[PDB]
Order: structure tokens, then C-alpha cells, then sequence
């Protein structure tokens, strides 16, 4: 558009910023500094995803500020937008395996106390990030950012096939957060049930209306209503700013809460 | 080729 998307350009040009800072603070201190278990791994492969997905959010938003202001007319390739595809499926997908993993360890401690393999969740990892790149140069290079062309035939179909994943997804972490909150709420003891309890709201609150929105706008509602055109420039930016906020605030919420709480 | 951008 014109000024009428400025203000989410630098309202995602801020919390981009904070996301960057939040997820290499992550990154480092998962990496170089501390000791790491399985959730760890789960963590920092979770800051890696949202510190790519946000690198291309703040160049998108470089490139738009340069376009307007400077008047360079800088043009991003057209492989950025795959790459960026492709950290945000991998980051909602490590999403979706932390709350697997979680239910797996309350439903059955025995098992994953003394019998889990600790090859399991890096291996586990690399395999959801290994689907996120079938669903996104599978995607890309039929819907052009990939090969310069594409049938929009197909395009539109695996644009559907991973919001199929997407729902899947969704249903997989509601589904084991379920699970989770009935097997507590039945046979607790000793936990803390009420932070316990809101942190659970939290985390399905933030991946229903903060993570799932910018794919359900990019890969579904943007072929099945038909007139997406003026729909746009209320719709798209407001959605990428609810996906930074997802990015942004899965350091906060899932590290510096769960272990740099006490300080 | 799509676009939304
Ligand atoms: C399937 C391949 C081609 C895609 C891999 C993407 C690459 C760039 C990166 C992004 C984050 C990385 C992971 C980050 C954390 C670790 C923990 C380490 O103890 C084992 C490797 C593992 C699990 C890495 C594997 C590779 C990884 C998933």
C-alpha cells in the first residue's frame, strides 16, 4: 500500500528487534554457555527457527523503508520469502513437539525418566525440519520464488497441503494440551496447578491467535475467498505483526520463564 | 507467479 501500512512496518520493525535480541540471547546461552537436556534442544532449535524467521521479517521491513523513503527500489529475491516459509512451519512444528513432549512426560513419567533414548529429540528435531523443507521448496518452486516460474495449479494445492499440516498441527498441540491439563487435573499431587494451568492457556492462546494466523491468511484464506485484494492492507500486515509476536515472545515465554525466572 | 507483497 502506501502510509496506510507504515505504522505496522514500524511497529514490526520494533518487535522484530526485541524477537532478534530475545532469540540470540537464547541461541547463545543454549549453545555456548549452558548445559542442555532434550527440552533445551527443543528450545534452541525453536530460537534458531524464529531468529530466521525474523532476520527475513527485518529485511522485508528494510527493504519496504528503503522503497519508501530512500527511494532505492531495492528488490529482495523471490528465495527469501521460501527460506522465511520455511523457519516459520519449523517454528510452529517445534511448538507442536514441546506440548507432545510435554504430555509424554506427565502421562508417562516411568518411561520418560528411565527408558527415553537421548538421541531421540534432536533426531525427532531434524526430521520436523526436514518436513518444514518439503513443504517449502515443494511449495516455492511451483508458486514461482523458486525456478522463476510455477503453475499456480499446484501452487495453490500444496499451498493447501500445508494448511492441512498447519491444522494438523493445531490439533496435535490442542489435543496433547488436553491430554495433559486431564491427566493433572484428575492425578495431581504436589504440582503448582494454577501457574501450571495459566502457562498452558498461554502457550495454546499464543499459538491459536499470535502463530497460526500468517498461515492461515498466506497459504489458506488467500485462495478460498477470492477477493483478497482490498482485503490486503488490513489483513497482512496485522497478520505478520501477530506472527512476530509469536516469534518474538517464544524466547520470553518458553526459556527466560521456564529458566531464568528466579533473578 | 503469486503475490501479496
Ligand atoms: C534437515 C536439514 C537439511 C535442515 C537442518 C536445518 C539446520 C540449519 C539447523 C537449524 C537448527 C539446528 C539444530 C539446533 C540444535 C541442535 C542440537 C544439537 O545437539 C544437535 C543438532 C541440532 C538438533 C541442530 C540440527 C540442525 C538444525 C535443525
Amino acid at each position: 500500500c502506501g502510509k496506510e501500512t507504515l505504522i505496522p512496518v514500524f511497529l514490526i520493525l520494533f518487535i522484530a528487534l526485541v524477537g532478534l535480541v530475545g532469540n540470540g540471547f537464547v541461541l547463545w546461552l543454549l549453545g555456548f554457555r549452558m548445559r542442555r537436556n532434550a527440552f533445551s534442544v527443543y528450545v534452541l532449535s525453536l530460537a534458531g527457527a524464529d531468529f530466521l524467521f525474523l532476520c527475513f521479517q527485518i529485511i522485508n521491513c528494510l527493504v519496504y523503508l528503503s522503497n519508501f523513503f530512500c527511494s532505492i527500489s531495492i528488490n529482495f529475491p523471490s528465495f527469501f520469502t521460501t527460506v522465511m516459509t520455511c523457519a516459520y512451519l519449523a517454528g510452529l512444528s517445534m511448538l507442536s513437539t514441546v506440548s507432545t513432549e510435554r504430555c509424554l512426560s506427565v502421562l508417562w513419567p516411568i518411561w520418560y525418566r528411565c527408558r527415553r533414548p537421548r538421541h531421540l529429540s534432536a533426531v525427532v528435531c531434524v526430521l520436523l525440519w526436514a518436513l518444514s523443507l518439503l513443504l517449502s521448496i515443494l511449495e516455492g518452486k511451483f508458486c514461482g520464488f523458486l525456478f522463476s516460474d510455477g503453475d499456480s495449479g499446484w501452487c495453490q494445492t500444496f499451498d493447501f497441503i500445508t494448511a492441512a499440516w498447519l491444522i494438523f498441527l493445531f490439533m496435535v498441540l490442542c489435543g496433547s494440551s488436553l491430554a495433559l491439563l486431564v491427566r493433572i487435573l484428575c492425578g495431581s499431587r504436589g504440582l503448582p496447578l494454577t501457574r501450571l494451568y495459566l502457562t498452558i492457556l498461554l502457550t495454546v492462546l499464543v499459538f491459536l491467535l499470535c502463530g497460526l494466523p500468517f498461515g492461515i491468511q498466506w497459504f489458506l484464506i488467500l485462495w478460498i475467498w477470492k477477493d483478497s485484494d482490498v482485503l490486503f492492507c488490513h489483513i497482512h500486515p496485522v497478520s505478520v505483526v501477530l506472527s512476530s509476536l509469536n516469534s518474538s515472545a517464544n524466547p520470553i515465554i518458553y526459556f527466560f520463564v521456564g529458566s531464568f525466572r528466579k533473578q | 507467479f503469486r503475490k501479496k507483497w
